[PDB]
RNA sequence: AUUGUUGAUUUUGUGGGUGGUGGUGCAU
């Protein structure tokens, strides 16, 4: 089970109970109103601000929040649910996703303890 | 239209300090988060509408 | 009845002032409530109080992020049986068939008559091609027998739904289709006559379809012919006449 | 316990909103949702006295504003009693037009509709005026397909009853791309009442709500279900089958293509 | 996208099914 993988179930069992923030406004705001217990933003934004920002509200001393590194926009989207299931099943039309904040992890699984351990 | 409205709202220094240039509403409903927007002569809420006076 | 008539119109009158003072007053609380406004909200925010889903709720939440997981069904429609279908074919048969009839006796649809027309007249990936030489060049190095493939693809490509401004540009590639085919008839082709045979009848049925539904592109697209057929003749007379213009004008009475 | 000046305020409102029909609402009242305690506010402007008018415009604002588990406790305690005692007061037992609206500007928020009207509603002793008239509603509006294919789910678990059968007809009607889940669900419920071990729905004798129902999923979806999927549902035709609706229930039946 | 700040509920292009809180009588 890499990283990668384990990812995808967490914030596809957050999605079910309707645990995450989407997008960086959400994001932002959730981090701001201390609900936020995990942040995973995109490395290849083309914007520095977006980078910039996030990882400061992350960092802040008050709150910290783990922070994870994900290669493409596009690619996060697809976790966060944005984007449609095609007949074949493939994802279609799948929407980018800068940022992603997680509220809730609505069930224990064995994939989040994974993702915690490397952060401790 | 307006794009990236949620950067301006914040100054991030070279150090990483996160600095916040517009005022919360202190209507617990609205609760932290919720920006008064800056107008010549008022701070308005855009969620419960409420009004607060800029040297308040 | 008149005494009946004056107690009518006096009664409503009198109703009809009475609602607009209700109103009146009822717009005066509202300005002395709304004067009121800062006052009553700063103690109410001040007593603002201090800081489980029901297990059907949960399931509901629950339920719809599964859906969006699964594949979606395609929904039809009710099937017609074949006596409905054919009684519809019948109808639409019988209407057309009279238009036409109407149409050959003067009915001029714009429904005037042809008297009308005779006041004043003795007195006085996939690229669309908006141009002929366009659609060559993407054809350039095909074979004969494989231009209706391309022409077919560009349609597909190109279709209304797609995207916005496709009907314009299947519009003009109407007009551009016909231009081919009328161009491949003057092109050589004894060598190939079978081959010709295949791809410029293929055209033709294509052509047909977007008539159906781009007739007004394609009209003015014939008319600019019959004008530039016309324009050569004057200068060259038979000399300008090609095997094209005999299959144009055959193609028109086909659409 | 409001300030003591609050209750005369908003009690002036209250009585504001028992005639309102027009203009400019009061402002304190456009300001109850970004209140906590609109719960108490609202008492004690009357939501049984509202004009119908106010209902309607209490569910713009209040819906718009409020969150999603917030709107579904004014959905569920002022919308849903002011449409079941309106029906069951009128003379004609119709619904007033202004409430009527509200129902769908309360279904601009799909997920507050559905569990704070419509379930409630018919487990609570649904009856067949109220199924028409929310049924109506539902029928008119644009609702996601997503949230339906839940609710559409929810309605043929529950005991069979001539009103929830008439929910389960509108969503059919509706002609969504049912998600493959939702309809095997639609399936079972079809097959369930196939005399075999069974309940008493088998025996349980069939309005033509039911049949019509049937009809509406094979007409629409009849492409959308697996051959095994087709001869149950054949069976259950043959055996529970009317007398008019049946033979055109075979029809649809047989002439779809398995997925 | 859009609501009035909010978050995919809408908007846009192309097709497209619908008479229906419709009446009025008849048959437990
Ligand atoms: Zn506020």
């Amino acid at each position: 089970v890499t990283i990668e993988d384990a990812l995808k179930v967490v914030l596809r069992t957050a999605l079910v109970h309707d645990g995450l923030a989407r997008g960086l406004r959400e994001s932002t705001k959730a981090l701001t109103r201390g609900e936020a217990l995990l942040v995973v933003l995109v490395s290849s934004v083309t914007e520095a601000n977006i980078i910039k920002l996030v990882e400061g509200l992350a960092n802040d001393p008050e709150n910290k929040v783990p922070l994870i590194k994900v290669a493409d926009a596009k690619q996060l989207g697809e976790w966060a649910g944005l984007g449609k299931i095609d007949r074949e099943g493939n994802a279609r039309k799948v929407v980018g996703a800068s940022v992603v904040v997680v509220k809730n992890w609505g069930a224990e699984t064995d994939e989040l303890s994974m993702i915690m351990e490397h952060f401790s | 239209k307006v794009k990236l409205a949620v950067l301006s709202y914040y100054k991030v220094d070279a150090e990483g300090k996160v600095t916040k240039l517009r005022r919360e509403c202190s209507n617990p409903t609205c609760g932290a988060g919720v920006f008064l927007a800056n107008h010549k002569d008022r701070l308005y809420c855009g969620k419960c509408h409420s009004v607060y006076k800029v040297n308040a | 009845k008149a005494e009946v008539m004056k107690e009518v119109i006096a009664k409503s009158k009198f109703y009809k002032q009475e609602r607009q003072k209700a109103q009146g007053i009822m717009e005066d609380q509202i300005d002395n409530l709304d004067d009121n406004f800062e006052d009553v909200m700063s103690e109410l925010m001040m007593t603002q109080p201090k800081k489980p889903k029901t297990d059907l709720d949960k399931e509901y939440d629950i339920k719809v992020k599964e859906l969006q997981l699964d594949k979606r069904a395609a929904p039809s429609d009710r099937t017609k049986t074949e006596e409905e279908k054919n009684a519809e074919a019948e109808e639409k048969k019988r209407e057309l068939e009279q238009q036409r009839l109407d149409r050959m006796n003067g009915m001029i649809e714009l429904e005037r008559g042809v008297e009308d027309l005779d006041d004043g007249f003795w007195e006085n990936s996939i690229s669309c091609p908006r141009t002929h030489d366009a659609l060559l060049d993407q054809v350039k190095k095909l074979d004969l027998d494989d231009h209706p493939k391309i022409v077919k693809n560009i349609i597909k490509a190109y279709q209304p739904k797609l995207a916005e401004g496709n009907k314009e540009k299947l519009g003009k590639f109407t007009a551009v289709l016909l231009r081919h085919i009328i161009f491949l008839s003057n092109q050589n082709y004894l060598k190939n006559v079978q081959s010709f045979k295949r791809t410029q009848n293929a055209l033709i049925s294509i052509l047909k379809s977007l008539s159906e539904k781009y007739n007004r592109e394609l009209s003015e697209e014939c008319r600019d012919y019959i004008n530039e057929m016309q324009a050569r003749y004057k200068k060259n007379h038979f000399d300008a006449l090609s095997n094209g213009d005999l299959v144009f004008f055959s193609i028109i009475g086909i659409l | 316990a409001l300030p003591e000046k609050v209750i005369k305020a908003y009690t002036t409102v209250g009585s504001i909103l028992k005639t309102w029909t027009h203009g400019k609402l009061p402002k304190l009242f456009k300001v109850i949702p970004s209140l906590r305690n609109w719960q108490d506010v609202i008492y004690v402007t009357n939501p049984e006295e509202w004009s119908p008018h106010v209902v309607y415009e209490a569910t713009k604002l209040f819906v718009s504003n409020l969150t999603a588990k917030e709107s579904q406790k004014f959905i569920n305690l002022i919308l849903l009693e002011r449409f079941r005692d309106n029906i069951e007061t009128s003379e004609d037992h119709s619904l007033n037009y202004h409430i009527y609206r509200a129902v769908k500007k309360s279904l601009y928020k799909p997920s507050a509709f559905f569990k704070g009207f419509l379930f409630p509603l018919v487990e609570t002793g649904c009856n067949v005026r109220e199924a028409t008239i929310a049924g109506s509603v539902l029928a008119k509006v644009s609702v996601p397909a997503l949230h339906s294919s839940a609710a559409l789910s929810y309605l043929l678990r529950l005991p069979f009853s001539p009103p929830t059968t008439v929910f389960i007809k509108i969503l059919l009607d509706k002609k969504y791309a049912l998600p493959y889940q939702t309809v095997d669900d639609c399936v079972y419920y079809f097959m369930r009442f196939r005399i075999l071990s069974n309940g008493e729905d088998a025996t349980r004798v069939l309005p033509v709500i039911w049949h019509k129902a049937f009809l509406t999923f094979a007409q629409r979806y009849k492409n959308d279900i697996t051959q095994d999927q087709r001869d149950f549902l054949l069976e259950t035709v043959r055996q529970r089958g009317h007398k008019d609706i049946g033979p055109e229930i075979r029809r649809e039946l047989l002439a779809g293509a398995s997925r």
